[PDB]
């Protein structure tokens, strides 16, 4: 499965994402949330990145939108199971490191995992409209 | 134009009051069979429990409202064990006969107004009268026998369900003691501020049916007027609860505010 | 619940159709003008005259339990606190849904059954940019407004209500009003009237562009559309509040 | 806008003092207290009056009193 | 129109159901996520929390 | 005359909903039975002053 | 009968508007003053 | 059936007028047809003369009372002997055909149950709808509809029935069903059918009275022999439908042999009187409309 | 005009199917005629021929091209070629006679305002609208609203003509007028005017072509002459408007010369090109009605 694959990869990236940002805010408490915020944008650009690559492997493959597959739900179950699993791993984790910064299981796999989700969602509709648009000029009229 | 209007529609409500004993002794299936429609909705409203469901969840909904309001403004500034007795008040006071009568106006009354200009587009008001039947007793006086009887049992529910999700809401989601939230809530709710709101709601409903019942009478632009219809029955409808509400609460609290605190 | 799943999804492609099309075609500045007039001409008389009597009969109960209380000069920060979070984003969802979603409802089942739609479609017109799209942005504007509105007439007929009627000292309530209400509650309070003007239109334009015609499609839509609004209208206020008052002024 | 000290300074029509014969005196005082425009002038612990403004003047206050 | 009454409104309604459910979700817990703001949590040995909350 | 029994059945259900709804509200929320006096006996006391 | 029902209505709404203001003001009931 | 005496008929939606001066005489019995171009207020007509509208003046007497100007307690009496089928039969869709039928007597006759009974399946069963009973309006056709709204109007004995528009949303062939209803209707019941349609199928074969209603005003009225024989430039262009007359493109702009009761059914009462009264109208006709009734009538 | 090609369409409102296997070829610039009784759903096929409703199975080839197939970016263009005239006009209230005629000039062509003028005038008084452009649909008769919706429909030069139910709320006179018009339409652009209705007089005189549905099924698709001389007993009983046939109480239970062009007009090419096909579908027509063709011909 293309979602499966997208989720697991995703939620390996969170949870070295997780890691880092853990080891950065012990390190450093002022810059903290600076660095937080970084390494967020990080994962962003990643998304972003394959879903261009996506949006390319759509368009091509089909020169009308009507008979291109709907990448969207496919995006949204992969960040779904991504922010599932990270959560879900990252909780099992923090019981032998405290260096994460983990709350209780229901909440990473519920409502931290919705904010995972919606962030890899709306960064690849963005990475999949732009990469279909990158190739939507070089169509013929 | 104005004083024309206003004559029209004193006369629809007086013969639709004047018509009620003769709907009540001569349309009692009709009477029955419009309660069911009221109570459990029609069309495809019907299926989630109609007038009942979405009463229900706007109550909820406003006595949630209440209850984190209320909640979090205490702990804020520190007497927060007084919510119960705060929110019950505002139950009786302001929210619900309010949001009920909204809630009320919306689904019953849209419905009515849509019923009846459909009948009348489809010619089925002249069908009445030409079969020597009064249209108004037949259709008007028929919605209001039925409202009146429909509206105790719908503010009973909404009554309940306000004070459930206000408790709810407090004792559960914000972890208050039950029994501090019970002291406060029977300690100082009075039942005759229930029984009056109850009177409140029941001459709102009257006045809504008869409102909702007036636009939808005398529809007019075929299928396209009975929305412009509806419309207007509801902000008409808006004012005057609003209105009465405001009004009764003056009456009744405007010397004895019956509540006491202190000495 | 195939059928009510299928309708949701409907409108949700409706409404991401129609937000490509704001941010993609160009905006209709002419319908968005007609739009935005004719729902300040049919929601503005009733905005007020349900928000006088409505703040008016808040201000008196509040006066009168504080009174008893003892503490009647603490009635502004409740004044200003109800008035601002609650009343205004409310008394917005009760007149914008009433009158300018079922306008808009009913306005686009009338273009529907005339065929106006199909006429649109014909000439290779997306009706959406056309139609929905102004529309949306002018029930969002004017939300907004009259939002603004009803808290500022609330506040000031509170404020001579309280004074002129019940005798309360004019300096109390002023010098309290900013007690409990700060920038959260009127930026929460923006945020309420922007989502709820959204998804009044929102909800509008859908079941308006998909009546059923008839002899009674038309009222129908228009029951269903106020009935969705409200439902919906509460939900979100519901949230939104606990949003807000995570963020409270006091905390 | 550069006089604007808030919707708590600013005078309120109405109540004692507001009307004709009303007279208008100037209290120099050491402080203020924090206190707020429209406040309650009393005599004999009535209310029978409302301070205007609170402006100060070379560092010490003068406050308005009708 | 055609479009509205295309036969994909099952998989339209999940996408947006599920889109909304996060949104809510987010929105009611955006300050409390630890991936975006996360400080460290120091202790402390008390004889009474003393009514703290 | 009519007798659907559709429309009988949400009358029915209708009905019951209002007795359930009606009895609890009347009982856990109101206490009518303590409002009206059902249950208790009156007893009266003498103060030198209210006390508030 | 139009003209004289809506007079009618105006003068019902025009009284019931004064009986709650009097109500509301206590105008009914009778109390004594003491200075 | 009984006589229709309209007189001086007037009816104005404000300042546009539908029609200006209408004087009829319908005949007891015999099925009439009123006719015109599009936008003649024709539906306003039949309305007016049950006294659903009001005509500004004028006068409709039923017998031998005038039903415009009488106290509004007559009128739901002088309704009694009537019977309307509306453009789509005006049915009620909380009940189904059964009651819809049962209604009219259940309001007014202190009848019982199986008489009810008796006499519903009676009147079902005339109009093509034996075993229909049972069904809503909003689950059959329009066709079934204006079969419906014609059995609830064919339970009280009505001395006069209105048909309004029987040919809308009717292709030709279920309009001749409808046409040969009624005309058995008329042969068993007797009562005077009055219809409103602009239809020309219905015009010539369908009535024994027609009248035209063109530019507000009436043309001519008078039984089926005069009006097919008519040298009016304007009868002769709407009921040969030529496009060269005094009726223009648009509102702004401006013998048949009859067919016969069903095999079995009684003898017509309403054709004697007709050729009866055009024996006696024949003398007053111009001679080539004489030569060509005196044909028609041998 | 372009000739239209419908292969095995089939429609569906639910489980319940309008009609299956419409299966025709309607000519090029040739007025034709879809009829059939009440209830037969033949403004669904109108519709579905422009592609305002999705056919569940068939194909509809306009041009060469699967009109059910092309994508929505095609079909922005293919809708050029098409003209329609709905039952009430569709005009937009909001907009007066003169703007509704030039709203799809101002949406396609780049042309100035005074060739928008020039054209919309000239096909306003086409129609018989010269001095009444500057009233509100809402404010004209039925009539008028149809001739303000044809004039609409006659501004980009189209190549089809879709008219649905001409004959709605019009005597037959108003209805003659409309035919005699749409005839005269024909003459001068030649663009495969297209109609449905159940009526007779336009069922008899104005067609070249005609078809007829009947019990959710295509009975027969023909020419005039073909039609007008066929002993089948659905067809003979509808074109004669009798009652004893196949056709039923109601849904639940189931030559005259043509309309000449007027003096002053072009010369219909449309009829040579139908008598020729005529006489190779004669070659396999019944003797009895192929004598009657011979005759009808050789007039």
């Amino acid at each position: 499965s293309k979602w499966l694959l997208r989720g697991v990869v995703f939620a390996t990236a969170m949870v070295i994402v997780r890691l880092l940002q853990g080891a950065l805010v012990n390190a450093s408490p002022g810059n903290a949330i600076w660095f937080s915020t970084g390494l967020l944008v990080l994962y962003a650009i990643g998304v972003a990145v394959w879903g261009v690559l996506d949006g390319r492997g759509d368009a091509r493959s089909n020169p009308d939108p009507d008979r291109r597959a709907d990448l969207a739900m496919t995006w949204l179950l992969a960040g779904l199971a991504a922010g599932i699993l990270s959560g879900a791993v990252s909780w099992f984790i923090g019981l032998f490191y405290k260096s994460i910064y983990t709350e209780s299981l229901l909440n990473e796999i519920t409502t931290f995992a919705a904010f995972t989700a919606l962030l890899t969602f709306l960064v690849a509709v963005a990475g999949v409209t732009i990469g279909r648009w990158t190739i939507d000029r070089k169509a013929p009229p | 134009r104005f004083l024309d209007s206003m004559g029209h529609v004193a006369w629809f409500v007086v013969q639709a009051i004047v018509h009620v004993p003769h709907a009540f002794r001569h349309y009692r299936r009709e009477s029955l069979r419009l309660v069911a429609e009221i109570g459990m909705g029609t069309g495809a409203m019907a299926v989630i429990g109609g007038t009942v469901a979405i009463i229900g969840f706007v109550t909820l909904s406003a006595g949630s409202l209440i209850a984190i309001q209320g909640f979090a403004s205490l702990g804020n500034i520190g007497v927060e064990a007084f919510t119960g007795f705060f929110a019950a008040l505002a139950n009786i006071r302001v929210v619900a006969p309010v949001v009920t009568g909204q809630a009320l106006a919306a689904t019953v009354g849209a419905g009515a107004t849509a019923e009846l200009g459909a009948m009348r587009i489809s010619e089925e008001v002249d069908a009445l009268e030409v079969m020597g039947i009064k249209s108004i007793s037949y259709l008007v006086s028929t919605r209001i026998m039925a409202g009146a009887i429909v509206i105790i049992p719908l503010y009973a529910m909404a009554i309940l369900l306000s004070f459930m999700s206000a408790q709810l809401v407090t004792t559960i989601f914000y972890s208050q003691s039950v029994g501090t939230y019970e002291h406060y809530f029977h300690t100082f709710l009075r039942v005759d501020d229930v029984m009056w709101s109850f009177l409140e709601v029941i001459i709102m409903s009257v006045i809504v049916m008869l409102n909702h019942c007036y636009f939808g009478y005398f529809a007019s632009g075929g299928a396209v007027g009975v929305g412009e219809a509806v419309g207007r029955s509801m902000r008409t409808s808006l004012i005057a609860i609003v209105l009465v509400v405001l009004l009764a609460s003056l009456a009744l609290y405007g010397t004895d505010p019956n509540f006491n605190l202190t000495v | 619940l195939e059928k009510p799943l299928a309708t949701v999804g409907g409108f949700f492609k409706m409404s991401v159709m129609t937000g490509k099309a704001l941010f993609t075609r160009p905006f209709q500045w002419k319908e968005f003008v007609l739009q935005s007039w004719f729902l300040i001409r049919v929601a503005f008389l009733p905005t007020l005259a349900v928000s006088i009597p409505l703040t008016v009969l808040i201000i008196f109960t509040l006066n009168i339990l504080l009174a008893e209380f003892g503490a009647a000069d603490v009635s502004g920060a409740g004044a200003a606190l109800g008035a601002v979070t609650q009343l205004g984003p409310l008394v917005t969802v009760l007149v914008v849904a009433g009158a300018g979603s079922t306008a808009i409802c009913a306005d686009l089942g009338a273009r529907t059954v005339r065929e106006e739609i199909d006429a649109l479609e014909v000439l290779g017109i997306d009706p959406i940019e056309r139609l929905v799209v102004p529309r949306v942005v002018a029930s969002t504007f004017v939300a907004f407004m009259l939002n603004g509105a009803v808290i500022t007439i609330g506040l000031v007929g509170g404020f001579f209500f309280g004074v002129y009627i019940q005798n309360v000292s004019a300096g109390a309530y002023v010098s309290t009003l900013t007690l409990l209400t700060g920038f959260p509650e009127v930026l929460i309070s923006v945020v309420k009237a922007t989502l709820f003007g959204m998804i009044a239109g929102l909800v509008g334009c859908y079941r308006g562009l998909t009546v059923a015609g008839g002899s009674k499609g038309v009222g129908t839509a228009v029951n269903e559309t106020l009935v969705l609004c409200v439902v919906a209208l509460f939900a979100v206020n519901v949230v939104l509040t606990t949003i807000g008052v995570r963020f409270g002024t006091g905390r | 806008c550069g006089q604007w000290r808030g919707i708590a300074n600013v005078p309120l029509p109405g109540g004692p003092g507001t009307e004709s014969g009303s007279m208008t005196l100037y209290v120099q005082m050491p402080e203020t207290l924090a206190l707020n425009a429209n406040s309650r002038v009393r005599v004999r612990d009535v209310f029978v009056g409302r301070v205007r403004k609170i402006e100060l003047i070379n560092w010490v206050p003068t406050l308005t009193v009708d | 129109m055609r479009t509205l009454q295309g036969s994909d409104r099952f998989r339209k309604g999940l996408m947006g159901v599920i889109v909304v459910a996060l949104i809510i979700g987010v929105g009611s817990t955006l300050t409390s996520v630890p991936m975006l703001f996360a400080v460290p949590t120091y202790y402390g040995q008390f004889a009474d929390t003393g009514g703290l909350n | 005359m009519l007798l659907t029994r559709f429309i009988k059945m949400q009358l029915v259900i209708f009905l019951t909903l209002t007795l359930v709804a009606l009895v609890v509200l009347a009982l856990f929320y109101l206490r009518l039975p303590t409002w009206a006096g059902l249950g208790m006996y009156k007893l009266n006391a003498d103060l030198p002053n209210s006390g508030g | 009968p139009y003209k004289l029902a809506g007079l009618i209505l105006g003068l019902v709404g025009v009284l019931v508007l004064a009986l709650t203001w009097m109500q509301f003001r206590g105008q009914f009931e009778d109390k004594v003053q003491l200075t | 059936g009984v006589q229709i005496d309209v007189t001086g008929l007037s009816k104005s939606f404000g300042s546009s007028k539908i029609w200006e001066d209408v004087t009829m005489s319908i005949p007891a019995g015999e099925v009439s047809v009123l006719l015109g171009p599009s936008g003649t207020g024709k539906s306003v007509f039949l309305k007016s003369l049950i006294g659903l509208l009001r005509p500004e003046r004028g006068s409709i007497v039923i017998d031998g009372t005038d039903i415009l100007q009488c106290s509004a307690k007559e009128l739901y009496e002088i309704r009694t002997l009537f019977g309307v089928l509306f453009q789509d039969g005006a049915l009620f869709g909380s009940m189904n055909i059964y009651d819809n039928t049962a209604f009219p007597l259940r309001e007014h006759t202190k009848k019982s149950e199986s008489e009810i009974r008796k006499i519903v399946m009676e009147k079902l069963d005339l109009v093509g709808m034996p075993n229909d009973g049972h069904k809503f309006p909003g689950e059959i056709s329009g066709g079934m509809r204006k079969r419906a709204g014609l059995a609830r109007a064919l339970v009280l004995d009505p001395e006069i029935i209105l048909c309004d528009e029987p040919d809308s949303g009717l292709d030709p062939v279920r309009t001749a069903y409808l046409s040969q209803l009624l005309i058995d209707i008329n042969a068993q019941i007797d009562a005077t059918v009055l219809i409103v349609t602009h239809n020309i199928n219905i015009a010539r074969t369908v009535p024994d009275n027609m009248g035209m209603l063109f530019r507000k005003q009436l043309v001519m009225f008078g039984p089926r022999e005069v009006l097919l024989t008519s040298e009016e430039p304007v009868v002769k262009q709407f009921l040969n439908g030529r496009r060269i007359g005094p009726i223009g493109m648009s509102e702004e702009k401006d013998v048949p042999p009859q067919l016969q009761a069903t095999p079995g059914m009684p003898e017509r009462k309403a054709v004697a009187r007709r050729k009866a009264r055009v024996r006696e109208i024949l003398h007053t006709l111009p001679p080539a409309a004489q030569a060509a009734i005196l044909e028609e009538l041998d």
